[PDB]
């Protein structure tokens, strides 16, 4: 699960 | 030759976190939405997140 993108 | 749209935070001892700009040579980009990428200014090695880079 990529990470919450800027 | 991708560009880390933004700094990665390493989740794992895998992955190599990298910054905003900073260049990362992808090397397999089929493993899904992870990819190998080799740090060219220290020389080490660690996947990264495709969200957070771009391929330029």
């Amino acid at each position: 699960p990529l990470p919450p993108l800027p | 030759t991708f560009v880390a749209l933004y700094d990665y935070e390493s989740r794992t001892e895998t992955d190599l976190s990298f910054k905003k700009g900073e260049r990362l040579q992808i090397v397999n980009n089929t493993e899904g939405d992870w990819w190998l990428a080799h740090s060219l200014t220290t020389g080490q090695t660690g996947y990264i997140p495709s969200n957070y880079v771009a391929p330029s």
